[PDB]
């Protein structure tokens, strides 16, 4: 799927 | 009469259910912890391996290979075991 433009990655 | 453990009239042993192959079972691992931001997604943790099942977009169907939970998951959060630096 491509339901959303990916999640926001963490603080690292 | 003194105590003791069980003891049957015969004995045997063999290897357990140790796995094989990898060609068509996309073992990924979670890079980061995830908790289903929107509907129809898995919630996994950093270092959860998952068997990916479909890969046709930025989100992949997978199963938590530690817990046999299933859902779609974010490919940016995740990475093939075959493609690690370890």
């Amino acid at each position: 799927h491509s339901k959303y433009p990916l999640p926001p990655l963490p603080s690292l | 009469g003194p105590l003791g453990s069980p003891g049957p009239n015969s004995h045997n042993s063999n290897t357990p259910g140790i796995r094989e192959a990898g060609s068509e079972d996309i073992i990924v691992v979670a890079l980061y912890d995830y908790e289903a931001i929107h509907h129809e997604d898995l919630s996994f943790q950093k270092g959860d391996q998952m068997v990916v099942l479909e890969e046709s977009g930025e989100w992949w169907k997978a199963r938590s290979l530690a817990t046999r939970k299933e859902g779609y998951i974010p490919s940016n959060y995740v990475a093939r075991v075959d493609s690690l630096e370890t």
